[PDB]
């Protein structure tokens, strides 16, 4: 859906976040989203 | 009517192209910059170029995810392999001038994940470690027989190899006057 | 150049066969020459086949033998040594001329006539087993038949 | 028919490349690649009569079509190596690329 | 076209196909029959005619 995890262009993924929250965050590269 | 003689002066400097395909070109109509590089990479007989960048911090980098799971921090490696072909010189153009330069080789940049390439390898040498459960005398090569050889030998001669670590500068002026003097 | 290779060899005969050496104690027991050197003089031992290369599990180790069984094995072509190497390295148990045939590539005439040589001159006899019988096992004459 | 597309885009290429051929004039560190045909059977890039461009490389060799075609969102960069030791500089970015092809 | 290129074409510049050029590029890649037994022994098939 356009989850382009820029300087790799792989993926986003959403995340099991701290306090429950829904962040959104890829794996094999260090990066984050609200 | 006008006509604008090119000629070709070089030799003796085998100069590569790359095509990043992670970074535009331009950016909302605007053109973009280059990343800078910390340090290059090469690897001669197999033309590999592990060129390093930095990512940027804390902000959108998530430390916590990327220290505790393969330790290794603002590094991003991007293997390009060096692919040759005939044609297709470099030109910088003079006021009613164009001279002209071969290329010897253009590699793509692809990233290369290093980290965890190497997070596999402690955790491979954690198996036997937990699992510890256990002459080399010559024959003769038999003509009914055969050997590895073409595309998966040149993987096997290719991960073992001198690095060179790259004193990546930005001059060119000598490389731009050098040329000009010369017919 | 020759005469370090006698301090060399010296240090192979000093300890009982047993407890097998390695470089990490050999850079230790001799550094008086650098190693650009120190291998160069092996590799040419290597070529006066007195040393050999032993495997102990997984990485890299030496063992040094006895010279009056090295020229012993000298006395043969390079394909009668072929058979020997393989049929001292089993010693304990003995080998089969199947397995023995598998891992030289050599075939079926031309290694019944090496081993028939070889034991006219007193290099390997032949026993039968029990744990597999009518089965032709090889050793030398250090007689350990375990089985 | 759609051959009479291709001809006018054609000259619209070249009122696009006399125009970046004609701003770089600053020798502003500019680079630019093009290919030339090998398997030769130095030359000049000269104006005709109503925007036209053509090469004459060889003696008498000429090319006349050249084209200002492709599209590339990517970042290219120009190195050269010398001998394998400290010799990496970045000589400069990439800005466009034509091409030559020989008449026939 | 009938005259220097007859009916029966595709039949007769096949097999003269096969004659001509279609066996030195089997010859050439079935040479050097060899023994392991009595390793200087060699015999190699330099060309074929019919
Ligand atoms: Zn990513």
């Amino acid at each position: 859906m356009l989850s382009f995890c820029p300087s790799c262009n792989n993926m986003l993924l959403i995340t099991s976040g701290d306090s429950g929250v829904y962040t959104l965050a890829c794996r094999s590269c260090p990066y984050e989203f609200p | 009517i006008e006509e604008f003689p090119l000629k070709i002066s070089g030799e003796e400097e085998s100069l590569h192209v790359f095509q990043y395909a992670n970074r535009p070109r331009l950016v909302g109509r605007k053109p973009a910059e280059h990343p800078f590089i910390s340090a290059a990479r090469y690897k001669p007989k197999s033309h590999l170029w592990e060129i390093d960048i930095p990512l940027d911090e804390q902000a959108f980098y998530n430390k916590d995810k990327a220290e505790s799971e393969w330790n290794g921090v603002n590094v991003q490696t991007l293997k390009g392999v060096g692919v040759e072909n005939n044609g297709q010189y470099a030109a910088f153009v003079k006021d009613m001038q164009v001279y002209l330069v071969p290329i010897e080789r253009v590699a793509q940049l692809k990233p290369f994940f290093k980290y965890i390439d190497d997070a596999n390898v402690t955790r491979k040498q954690e198996d036997a470690r937990r699992n510890p459960n256990p002459m080399s005398v010559k024959s003769v090569n038999d003509p009914s027989q055969n050997r590895l050889t073409g595309s998966l030998l040149a993987h096997k001669v290719a991960d073992e190899e001198a690095n060179i670590e790259l004193t990546w500068a930005e001059g060119t002026f000598e490389q731009f006057k050098d040329t000009i003097v010369k017919e | 150049l020759s005469d370090n290779a006698k301090t060399l060899h010296s240090q192979m005969m000093s300890k009982g066969i047993g407890a097998l050496f390695t470089q990490q104690e050999l850079q230790k027991q001799m550094g008086i020459g650098s190693l650009t050197d120190l291998m160069s003089i092996v590799q040419e031992l290597l070529d006066k086949n007195l040393i050999k290369l032993v495997k102990q599990n997984d990485e890299l180790k030496f063992q040094g033998v006895l010279e009056s069984e090295a020229q012993k094995k000298a006395t043969m072509s390079a394909e009668e040594a072929l058979v020997y190497s393989y049929i001292e390295a089993s010693g304990r148990e003995g080998i089969w001329s199947k397995t023995i045939k598998a891992r030289t590539n050599l075939h079926q005439h031309v290694v019944l006539k090496c081993l028939k040589s070889l034991e006219s001159q007193r290099y390997v006899k032949s026993v039968k087993s029990v744990k597999f019988p009518t089965r032709k096992i090889y050793m030398l004459y250090s007689l350990q038949p375990s089985v | 028919k759609e051959a009479a597309a291709e001809l006018e885009l054609l000259n619209a290429d070249h009122q696009h490349i006399l125009r970046k051929l004609k701003k770089m004039n600053n020798k502003p560190e500019r680079f630019m690649v093009f290919q030339l045909p090998t398997r030769l059977p130095v030359g000049s890039i000269r104006v005709h009569k109503s925007g036209k461009l053509s090469v004459k490389i060889g003696n008498v060799v000429m090319d006349i079509g050249k084209g200002a075609e492709t599209t590339f969102l990517q970042d290219v960069i120009a190195l050269s190596i010398a001998d394998d030791a400290s010799s990496a500089e970045l000589l400069g970015r990439v800005d466009g690329k034509i091409v030559v092809t020989p008449q026939i | 076209f009938l005259k220097v290129k007859g009916l029966v074409k595709q039949h007769l510049d096949s097999f003269n196909y096969f004659v001509d050029t279609d066996l030195k590029k089997i010859i050439k890649a079935n040479q050097l029959i060899l023994s392991d037994v009595d390793p200087e022994f060699y015999l190699k098939y330099v060309d074929i005619r019919v």
